[PDB]
């Protein structure tokens, strides 16, 4: 009477095989980030100590 | 946002992909089942249209990408891609080995309108441009050379 | 390798302008306003109006080929408010979101040295 | 949490199947009168009503032999 | 109304007069006019594959003017290469009418417009008949070379008998609202009584006719020895033929695409052309090589691997040991003008060719060059080569072979029958007095070549009835086959498909059932390889199914088991407890880990592991041969790119699973063999079990599902096999075990083929898809309550019952542990969607 616990749920190539009617068919493609931007904003030196 | 509509009675959106750059040139093959699309950075994805997803990436290039063309005869083993450019160049890819065949830097504006055929692998190609030069090449499979230039006075778009 | 346009975002009163130019200043690309998107004549200085205006400029400039934008905010200048309104930040937020690399935010609003 | 020895079925439906195979329902009705009304509703709301209708025509014939 | 005028060309006209199929055309067309189901018992080399549909177009089939037969004409070649070749053939034959000929080889191809006498493929018109159960369109249906007894031909005529029965029934009262249906069957042998005179297939007796031809003398030559490498034997023989023998073309009956392309490039190397045109033609023939057409087409016998066979030289000679310089066929003189190094117009012909190589057989060679075909069974009855004189036969054709309850299941190249072998040999004396060279001895040809079998006998009935369900026919228990199989066995097949999830309780196939039916393999293994694309367990599962399909690798008790025997058994048990054993003690992880150990070894270190850890060489090599091919098959069918997948090396090789992946593969093999489960008898009969630790481990009784429990004691009480990790350690066996099959020992103890152990919950999760388990009512006596969301939803808490103990007619079954379900109330009953994790 010991019950287990299991879910049990739910690179590339260099060749071709075409078809019986012409129509070539290639293998899968490899997998495919935003930016590197920056913004500088000056601080007037009367709101310095609050910062 | 790339989409494809099967033109038959099932007019539903069959496949829908998220491509990288907003693209402005597409070409399908002379046969079916090959769709090439290149963005406005250097990336020319090609897609088998039946079970629609990416079959080649082709980072490869530079600048925004002008017109391009397939080389398709049914039941072949060649399957090249043409790949024009804005800064004037033509960088031919195949599709059976994912390699840059020949790098060609010779033009001066956007390489619109290029075409590939064979005459007895000979495979002569021809690449126009916004400059007035149509500039056909011999384009062997291993190592290529040049022939005549023959200079039309236009601004050639899709020199078929 | 990126290439650069220049925004020249005009945060006027009762209107907003966005038109990217190549960084000389001559060859302007896609002049839009705040008026030619909304249809009310009351909020042609709307932040939303400037937002979709900057979206359309971003689409047209990515179509031409420029990828980064040196951005320059100009208020109406003169003996007037001398300082950007809300439409300037609205267009700035819009074309900073819309896939376009941003460079060198400035302020090119004219200063009078006590004119009339 | 789990609880062992809850083997297949409760005594109402067990006695109903046994009474239907035994052609009388007297012990079933003697249980059904006896046990509590909250439990009576809790079993009679789930009488397995689907396409052969075994359990529900057994219940109707049980009330026939009852009254 | 009567006929439309036809026309043909002069040379094909006189060729039709010269071939003897023109003699019986009027008697055949009158038998067609007087009866629908007409049998023709012709042969290859006659002409009946080609000119009889032209006779039907002459008779008025396809003529719109006739109100009796205004419909289509369908010619059903079972091979798509035969379909396109006879399509272009009759397009040449009808000539000015020749645009009325069409082909349809796959399902995605629809009807072309310009034809009314159209060729097609067997599976193509079965899917056509499936979505058109009435078959309004086709006025006639031609089943040629039906003598092969394919599964497609069997299902084909089994549907077509009831089809022509109902169509004639609806027609004979009213020709306007219902047209005729003329069924025309052909064959190569004359044993067509299983098609015509079977009362289950036909209560109404249909008329039988013949129209055979003539043949020149075939000189058959059997060799004094029989060579191992039949490719090198046939190649050496055919170079001696093209060197020395008088002119006449060659047909080489060999096996597969790989061997045939190797022989074609070797023949072009031996007899080359200087001319660029013929050299580039041979280059195109060698370049255009393969095609598969996996799902969206019909299938044939070129799956190219599902075969666990193995071989050697002593094995071959011990198979043919009854067989206990100047060679036959080396008699005639080389003719003048025929050099020994003449150019050879070499042509491959396998079923996986493109059309632009399938048309190149019928072109005349360059002058001074002799024609040559290297092929397989397409040119046996369907196709014939106009010009051959020498045929040379290896005597081995790839078909289905499967023997039961022992884990032998191979799509291997066996040994061809005597009748089909003589039908292959009869293509020698066909253009003149010819020469057949059978690449063996006549003692071999006597012994191991049987005389006259169907694919429906060679293939499992579960895959057969799954094929029928994917073709969507439901009255299968009384369906008219020529060989109707065991009704007990096919009812067990329907029960098995309901257990696996292919068939619902109203007997319509599911999507998982169709994805099982796509496979050229067993339904259990197809279920395994469909389900195990989850959480990176596919190399492990393909290793397990490859091991079970290849057989036992362990050299365990075919040998010892006084001064060296003790040490050798001790080191054998040490090799068991070594890297064969590291993970658990269930059973089958050793069978995984010995094949995972084939990655931890360089190629020049090959023999030491088998010769140390007691493994068989050819079986251990053919499992690592089969693993790549089986992973290719299932990746090709289930991955999003059908044909273009390739198999790299390390992903077929290995990795190492820790805990989640071993329990996940445990529920995968449970999904494989969900009806071969077993229980320790304490949980059904604790008095009869006598559960003690000193009972031997091959004596603690196990009980299977669905088996009768009579008051005799050892009815269900089947025991563990000695060749597991229990009977070797045996501390306490877990309660629910699995087995592959059962083998009765000499002490009347049915020993097992035990696999693994599940506690309760993955067994329940696997069974949920199947129709094994019947649920209880929601049980909330002392536990926590059922929560509803709606009158059709439920979050209740139920115990499941596995072996259907409701109305227990001795089919033994056991309860499980309570589990929380999520129901949906379909049509009065509460089906289950999922479970709820803790
Ligand atoms: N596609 C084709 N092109 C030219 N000739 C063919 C073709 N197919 C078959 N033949 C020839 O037609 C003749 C008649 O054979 P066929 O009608 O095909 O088979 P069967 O003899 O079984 O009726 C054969 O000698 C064969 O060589």
């Amino acid at each position: 009477e010991d019950d287990d616990d299991d879910v049990l749920l739910d690179h590339e190539s260099k060749t071709v095989v075409v078809d019986d009617q012409g129509k070539p068919r290639f293998t899968s493609a490899s997998k495919t980030k935003i930016k590197f931007e920056s913004r500088k904003i000056m601080v007037p030196p009367h709101r310095m100590t609050p910062l | 946002q790339l989409l494809k509509i099967f033109h038959l009675k099932t007019g539903k959106v069959v496949r829908s992909m998220k491509i990288s750059s907003p693209s402005y040139i597409l070409d399908a093959d002379s046969t079916s089942t090959l769709l090439a699309v290149g963005g406005t950075d250097g990336s020319i994805i090609v897609v088998d249209i039946e079970n629609g997803y990416i079959t080649h990436s082709f980072k490869g290039h530079g600048g925004t990408i002008s017109s391009l063309k397939f080389y398709g005869q049914l039941n072949s083993k060649i399957w090249l891609l043409a790949s024009g450019d804005t800064n004037g160049m033509v960088k031919v890819w195949d599709l059976v080995k994912r390699k840059c065949l020949h790098t060609l830097q010779e033009h001066t504006s956007a390489v619109r309108g290029l075409d590939i055929i064979e005459v007895p692998p000979s495979l002569n190609l021809l690449s126009g441009g916004r400059d007035d030069i149509i500039n056909l090449w011999d384009f062997n499979m291993k190592k290529k050379c040049k022939l005549l230039k023959t200079l039309p006075v236009n601004q050639q778009v899709e020199s078929c | 390798s990126q290439v650069f346009g220049v925004a020249r975002i005009y945060a006027s009163f009762n209107d907003t302008f966005v038109h990217v130019t190549d960084l000389s200043g001559k060859e302007t690309i896609a002049r839009v306003t705040g008026g030619m998107k909304v249809k009310a004549d009351r909020d042609e200085s709307s932040p939303y109006a400037a937002m979709l205006a900057a979206q359309d400029v971003a689409a047209k400039c990515k179509e031409v080929g420029i990828t980064a934008v040196h951005v320059k905010i100009r208020a109406t200048g003169g003996t007037r408010t001398k300082t950007p309104g809300p439409g300037g930040q609205a267009a700035l937020r819009a074309l900073a979101r819309s896939g376009l690399r941003i460079g060198r935010i400035e302020d090119v609003t004219p200063v009078p040295s006590d004119s009339t | 949490k789990v609880t062992g020895r809850l083997g297949f079925e409760s005594h109402f439906t067990k006695q109903l199947r046994e009474g239907s195979q035994s052609k009388d329902y007297s012990s079933l009705l003697a249980t059904l009168i006896n046990f509590s009304p909250a439990a009576v509703d809790l079993e009679i709301r789930s009488l397995n009503s689907f396409e052969p209708f075994d359990e529900i025509v057994w219940f109707i014939d049980a009330l026939t032999q009852g009254l | 109304a009567f006929y439309v005028e036809v026309s043909r060309s002069d040379e094909i006209q006189k060729a039709r007069i010269q071939l003897p199929v023109f003699g019986e055309e009027h008697k055949i067309m009158e038998a067609i006019h007087h009866n629908d189901v007409v049998i023709i018992c012709g042969e290859t080399g006659s002409g009946k594959t080609t000119q009889v549909p032209q006779f039907l177009y002459e008779a008025g089939f396809g003529a719109e003017d006739s109100p009796d037969y205004p419909g289509m004409v369908g010619i059903t070649q079972p091979r798509r290469v035969a379909a396109v070749s006879m399509a272009e053939r009759v397009a040449n034959e009808l000539g000015d009418h020749g645009h009325k000929v069409g082909y349809q080889i796959r399902f995605d191809s629809t009807a072309k417009e310009d034809t009314k006498v159209k060729f097609m493929t067997d599976g193509v018109l079965l899917r056509e008949m499936m979505h058109d159960f009435k078959l309004t369109k086709y006025s006639s249906i031609i089943i040629d070379e039906a003598h092969e007894r394919n599964i497609n031909t069997d299902i084909l005529i089994g549907m077509l008998s009831r089809c022509v029965r109902l169509r004639a029934k609806l027609h004979k009262e009213n020709p306007i609202e219902h047209k005729k249906l003329k069924l025309i069957i052909m064959s190569a042998t004359l044993r067509v009584s299983d098609f015509s005179e079977n009362k289950t297939l036909f209560p109404i007796a249909p008329p039988v006719l013949q129209v055979d031809a003539r043949q020149f003398p075939v000189s058959i030559h059997f060799n004094r020895r029989t060579a191992f490498n039949y490719t090198d034997e046939a190649f050496r023989k055919t170079c001696k033929i093209h060197q020395k023998l008088p002119p006449g073309a060659i047909l080489v009956f060999l096996t597969g695409q790989q061997e045939i392309t190797h022989m074609v490039k070797r023949l072009r190397k031996e007899f080359p052309f200087k001319k660029n045109s013929k050299y580039n033609k041979d280059l195109e023939t060698p370049v255009s090589k393969m095609g598969i057409n996996s799902k969206t087409t019909d299938l044939e016998a070129e799956d190219i691997d599902f075969s666990v066979q193995v071989i050697d030289q002593d094995k071959f000679k011990s198979a043919i040991r009854y067989e206990e310089e100047e060679e036959e066929g080396f008699e005639e003189v080389l003719t003048e003008g025929q050099t020994a190094n003449d150019p050879l117009y070499v042509l491959p012909l396998y079923s996986l060719l493109p059309t632009k190589e399938q048309m190149r057989v019928f072109q005349k060679p360059p002058q001074g060059s002799r024609l040559c075909i290297v092929a397989t069974n397409v040119a046996e009855t369907s196709l014939t080569i106009p010009g051959v004189r020498y045929v040379v036969d290896s005597g081995r054709s790839k078909e289905r072979k499967y023997n039961e309850s022992n884990g032998v299941q191979s799509f291997e190249v066996g040994w061809v029958s005597k009748a089909s072998a003589n039908q292959r040999s009869g293509r020698a004396g066909r253009t003149g007095p010819g020469h057949c060279y059978r690449l063996y001895s006549s003692a071999v040809f006597e012994h191991d070549f049987e005389q006259f079998k169907p694919e429906i006998l060679r293939m499992p009935v579960e895959s057969i009835v799954l094929q029928m369900k994917s073709m969507a026919i439901h009255n299968i228990i009384n369906f008219p086959f020529p060989t109707p199989p065991d009704r007990v066995a096919l009812s067990k097949a329907i029960q098995l498909l309901q257990y696996l999830g292919a068939l619902d309780n109203k007997e319509m196939i599911t999507e998982d059932g169709k994805k099982m039916s796509l496979f050229p393999l067993s339904p259990r293994f197809s279920k395994m390889l469909l389900v195990s694309d989850e959480k990176a367990c596919l190399p492990y599962i393909v290793a397990i199914v490859s091991a079970l399909s290849v057989g036992d690798p362990f050299i365990n008790e075919f040998e010892l088991g006084p001064e060296l025997k003790k040490e050798l058994r001790s080191k054998f048990y040490k090799s068991r407890s070594q890297f064969s054993k590291l993970d658990k003690f269930s059973d089958v992880f050793r069978l995984l880990s010995v094949v995972s150990a084939m990655d931890y070894v360089p190629k020049e270190q090959k023999e030491i592991f088998m010769k140390k850890n007691f493994l068989r060489g050819k079986l251990m090599e053919e499992i690592v041969k089969l693993r790549k091919q089986l992973m290719y098959i299932i990746k090709s069918n289930t991955s999003k790119e059908n044909i273009a997948v390739v198999i790299r090396n390390e992903d077929l090789k290995s990795d190492i699973p820790s805990v989640i992946q071993i329990k996940l593969l445990k529920q995968m093999i449970c999904a494989g063999f969900v009806d071969h489960v077993a229980v320790r008898a304490d949980v059904l009969f604790p008095d009869d079990a006598k559960i003690t630790n000193r009972t031997s481990i091959i004596n603690i009784p196990y009980i299977p599902v669905l088996a009768t429990r009579t008051p005799n004691i050892e009815d269900c009480f089947v025991y563990i096999h000695p060749t597991s990790i229990l009977n070797n350690l045996g501390e306490m066996p877990p309660k629910y075990m699995l087995y592959y099959s059962l083998h009765l020992g000499g002490n009347n103890k049915t020993r097992m083929n035990t696999l693994c152990d599940i506690a309760s919950t993955p067994l329940a999760n696997i069974a949920r898809k199947g129709l094994l388990l019947t649920y209880s009512k929601p049980l909330t006596g002392q536990g926590l309550k059922t929560v509803n969301l709606s009158p059709t939803e439920r979050y209740c808490y139920v115990v499941p019952r596995f072996g259907s103990t409701v109305d227990n007619d001795l089919k033994i079954g056991w309860d499980l542990n309570p589990i929380a379900v999520h129901q949906k109330k379909q049509k009065g009953q509460w089906t289950v969607i999922k479970f709820i994790t803790r």
